[PDB]
C-alpha cells in the first residue's frame, strides 16, 4: 500500500491552556503592562467576589454557574484559543497570589474562591477535555476480579447515587451502568467527606469510589498545592517590595476582602 | 483523698498506661508533648499538664492526688511549658480516636433501669453496639490497635490508637464519626432518614442486630407493652397513615398487649388492610419500617462530644468513678458493670495480700497489658515498614 514520508512564551501558554484549565503551574514569562496588572488582577477579584458573596447567601452550584457564566465573556473569558484571553487568566490568578498570600484568612478566602471557580469551569468542559486535563496532572482502579469479588457491596453502594445524580431510575438502567463502570480504591482519609456522607463503600481502611464521581479529589489538590504555593508565595515578599509601583495596587486588591 | 493516694501509691498501673500514651518503652515528644489534665475534691481542674518519663507521670499523679485524671492530645511543644508560649503555638498533632457510649441514650426502649442506673440485662445494648463498632473498626477503617473501657457507671470508651487513626485531624474526625453515626436524631416521632438500598455498613449492622431484637426488646426489655409508649415510639416509625390509625384503635380496644404481641399485630393488620396488586409493596414498605425500628432500637447510640476534637479530654482508664466508687477498668464485649471492681474492695485485698496481682483488678491489667504489648509491635513494625519504603 502507497505511503507519504517572544514564540516560546506564546508557545507555552497553547501548552498550558491545552486542556483548557490549568494547576497555573509554572513561572509566567516576558513582560505586560502595569495598566493590565491592575485591570486583570480586578476582574478575577470581581468575579471571587461575586462568588465568596453567593456561598454567603448560601447558592447552589447551579445557581453560582447561572450567576458567573455570562461574567467571562465580560471579565475573564473560558474556553477560548485567544492568547490575550489565556494570558489574562494565567497572569490574574498569579497576581492575587501576591494580593492575597499575606495572611491565613486571605489565604483561605482566595482558595475557597479560586477552587470553587475551579470546579464551575470543571462542569463546563466536556467529558473528553476533563479526561485529558485529568491525564495532563499525572493523576488506581480495581481490577475486574475484585470488582466482581465486592460488586455486591458496590453496587449496593452507588444503586442510589446512580438514580439521584446520573436520573437512572430504571434498576436495569443502573444495572448496565454498573456494568460498565470503573471503580478507584485508595485511602478513607483521602475522601473523608464523601465517608461521613457514607457515599463510598469502606474495606480494610480502603474507599471505594465509582468514576463518575471523585472530582473532590481534583479540586482538592488544587486547592492544597494553591495553599502551599501561596505559603511559599509569602516566603518571597520581601523581593516584591523591590518596586513600589505595585504595592499601592495590591492594598487596593486586599482592601475589598477585610 | 487518702484512698486515692494509696490507690495511686499501690495500685493503679502507671508503666502500662505510659507505654500506651507514649508508644515506646523509652520517653518520646507523645509523653512529653501529651496533655494531661486534673480533677480535685476542692472542685478545681487543672489542664495543660505533661510529663517527661513514667516515673515523673507517677510522682506528679501520686503528689497531686486527683479524683480523676483526664487524656488530651499530643502536642508539638510541651504542654507544661505553656506560661514560655501565646495561645497560638501550642497546636496539637496527635490523640487516640476516642468513641463515647452512654447507657442513658437508651432510655426510649429501656425499662429495667433508667439514668445512670444499669443493670447485665440492660447492658446487652452496650455489648451490641460494641460489637457493632468493632465490626466497623475492623472491617471499614482497618483498624487493629484499640481497646474498651469502662466509664465506672453507665458507659463505655473504646481508644483507638493505631496511627493513621491518632493521625485524623478534626474534619476527618468529624466525618468518621458521622460514618459511625446512624441513628442522628434520637427523637421517637419519626421513621429514620436512612436512603434505601442500604449502604453495606448499614446492612451488615442490621444482619448482626436482627438475631438480639427479638429477645432484647420485645422480651427482656418490653417497652411497648404501655400503648402509649407504643403509640409514641412504634407507630411513628411505620410509613402509613391508616395502618397507625388501625393500630391506636385496635390496641386502645385491646390495651396492654406486649411488645411482641404488638409487632406482630403490625404484620397482620396491615396484611388485613393491605390485600390487592399493591399488597408485595405494602409489605416491603412495612418490613422496612421493621428493619429501620431494628436500627432505631439497637444501633450504638454515641456521644459526638468526646470525637468530634481532637484536643478533647476524657477521664483516664484505671480512674477511680466518684460517685460508685469503680475503677474504669478495660473491659470486652461480654462485660457487665457488676463485674467491675471497686477502690474500697480493692484496699481490702491488699491489706489481706500486699500483692495487686492477687486482686481482682489483674485481669484488667494483664488485659490492658497484653493490648500494649501488640500496639508497640505493631509500632515497631510499622516503623520497619516506613524505613523500608523510604529506602
Amino acid at each position: 500500500m502507497f505511503r507519504q514520508s517572544s514564540e516560546e512564551e506564546k508557545k507555552l501558554y497553547a501548552r498550558l491552556y491545552e486542556s483548557k484549565l490549568s494547576f497555573y503551574d509554572l513561572p509566567p514569562q516576558g513582560e505586560i503592562t502595569l495598566e493590565q496588572f491592575e485591570i486583570w488582577a480586578i476582574d478575577r477579584l470581581k468575579i471571587l467576589l461575586e462568588i465568596e458573596s453567593c456561598l454567603s447567601r448560601n447558592k447552589s452550584i447551579k445557581e453560582i454557574e447561572t450567576i458567573i457564566k455570562p461574567q467571562f465573556q465580560k471579565l475573564l473569558p473560558f474556553n477560548t484559543e485567544s492568547l490575550e484571553d489565556r494570558k489574562k487568566d494565567y497572569y490574574s490568578h498569579f497576581i492575587l497570589r501576591l494580593c492575597f498570600c499575606r495572611s491565613k484568612e486571605l489565604r483561605e478566602k482566595f482558595v475557597r474562591a479560586e477552587t470553587f471557580l475551579f470546579k464551575i469551569r470543571f462542569n463546563m468542559l466536556t467529558s473528553t477535555d476533563q479526561t485529558k486535563f485529568v491525564q495532563s496532572l499525572d493523576l488506581q482502579f480495581i481490577s475486574n476480579e475484585e470488582k466482581a469479588e465486592l460488586s455486591h457491596q458496590l453496587y449496593q453502594t452507588v444503586s442510589a447515587s446512580l438514580q439521584f445524580q446520573l436520573n437512572l431510575n430504571e434498576e436495569h438502567q443502573r444495572k448496565q451502568y454498573f456494568q460498565q463502570e470503573k471503580f478507584i480504591k485508595l485511602p478513607f482519609e483521602n475522601v473523608i467527606e464523601l465517608v461521613g456522607n457514607r457515599l463510598v463503600f469502606l474495606k480494610d481502611g480502603y474507599a471505594y469510589l465509582p468514576q463518575f464521581q471523585q472530582l473532590n479529589l481534583l479540586s482538592n489538590e488544587f486547592a492544597s498545592k494553591l495553599n502551599q504555593e501561596l505559603i511559599k508565595t509569602y516566603q518571597y515578599l520581601p523581593r516584591l517590595n523591590e518596586d513600589d509601583r505595585l504595592l499601592p495596587i495590591l492594598n487596593h486588591l486586599s482592601s475589598g476582602y477585610t | 483523698s487518702s484512698d486515692m493516694e494509696y490507690y495511686y501509691k499501690s495500685l493503679y498501673p502507671f508503666k502500662h498506661i505510659f507505654n500506651w500514651l507514649n508508644h515506646s518503652p523509652k520517653p518520646s515528644r507523645d509523653m512529653i508533648n501529651r496533655e494531661f489534665a486534673m480533677a480535685f475534691r476542692s472542685g478545681a481542674y487543672k489542664r495543660y499538664n505533661s510529663f517527661n518519663s513514667v516515673q515523673d507521670f507517677k510522682a506528679q499523679i501520686e503528689k497531686a492526688n486527683p479524683d480523676r485524671f483526664e487524656i488530651g492530645a499530643i502536642y508539638n511543644k510541651p504542654p507544661r511549658e505553656r506560661d514560655t508560649l501565646l495561645k497560638s503555638e501550642l497546636k496539637a498533632l496527635e490523640k487516640e480516636l476516642v468513641f463515647d457510649i452512654d447507657m442513658d441514650d437508651y432510655d426510649a426502649f429501656r425499662t429495667c433501669c433508667s439514668g445512670a442506673q444499669v443493670c447485665s440485662k440492660c447492658w446487652k445494648f452496650i455489648s451490641l453496639a460494641m460489637k457493632i463498632t468493632n465490626t466497623a473498626l475492623r472491617e471499614d477503617f482497618g483498624y487493629k490497635d484499640f481497646i474498651w473501657v469502662f466509664s465506672g457507671r453507665r458507659g463505655a470508651h473504646c481508644w483507638v490508637s493505631d496511627k493513621r487513626a491518632r493521625a485524623l485531624t478534626d474534619v476527618q474526625r468529624r466525618n468518621v464519626l458521622d460514618y459511625v453515626n446512624v441513628i442522628r436524631d434520637r427523637n421517637t416521632d419519626k421513621r429514620l432518614a436512612l436512603k434505601r438500598p442500604y449502604h453495606p455498613h448499614l446492612a451488615r449492622s442490621l444482619e448482626q442486630l436482627k438475631p438480639f431484637f427479638v429477645s432484647i426488646m420485645l422480651e427482656e426489655q418490653n417497652p411497648w407493652e404501655d400503648d402509649q409508649h407504643a403509640i409514641q415510639t412504634l407507630l411513628p416509625a411505620l410509613y402509613d397513615k391508616q395502618l397507625i390509625d388501625s393500630l391506636k384503635k385496635y390496641w386502645l380496644d385491646n390495651p396492654r398487649r406486649s411488645s411482641k404481641e404488638k409487632w406482630n399485630d403490625i404484620d397482620q393488620i396491615a396484611t388485613s388492610l393491605f390485600k390487592g396488586p399493591k399488597q408485595d409493596s405494602h409489605i416491603i414498605k412495612l418490613r422496612e419500617c421493621k428493619e429501620d425500628l431494628v436500627l432505631m432500637t439497637l444501633y450504638p447510640k454515641l456521644d459526638v462530644e468526646v470525637t468530634k476534637q481532637t484536643i478533647h479530654l476524657l477521664k483516664a482508664p484505671f480512674c477511680i468513678h466518684p460517685a460508685t466508687g469503680n475503677v474504669c477498668v478495660p473491659i470486652d464485649e461480654s462485660f457487665a458493670p457488676e463485674k467491675a471492681p471497686k477502690l474500697i474492695d480493692l484496699q481490702t485485698e491488699m491489706e489481706k495480700n500486699n500483692d495487686v496481682s492477687l486482686t481482682a483488678l489483674q485481669p484488667f491489667i494483664n488485659q490492658f497489658q497484653a493490648y500494649v504489648s501488640s500496639l508497640l509491635k505493631n509500632e515497631l513494625g510499622s516503623v520497619k515498614r516506613e524505613r523500608e519504603d523510604d529506602d
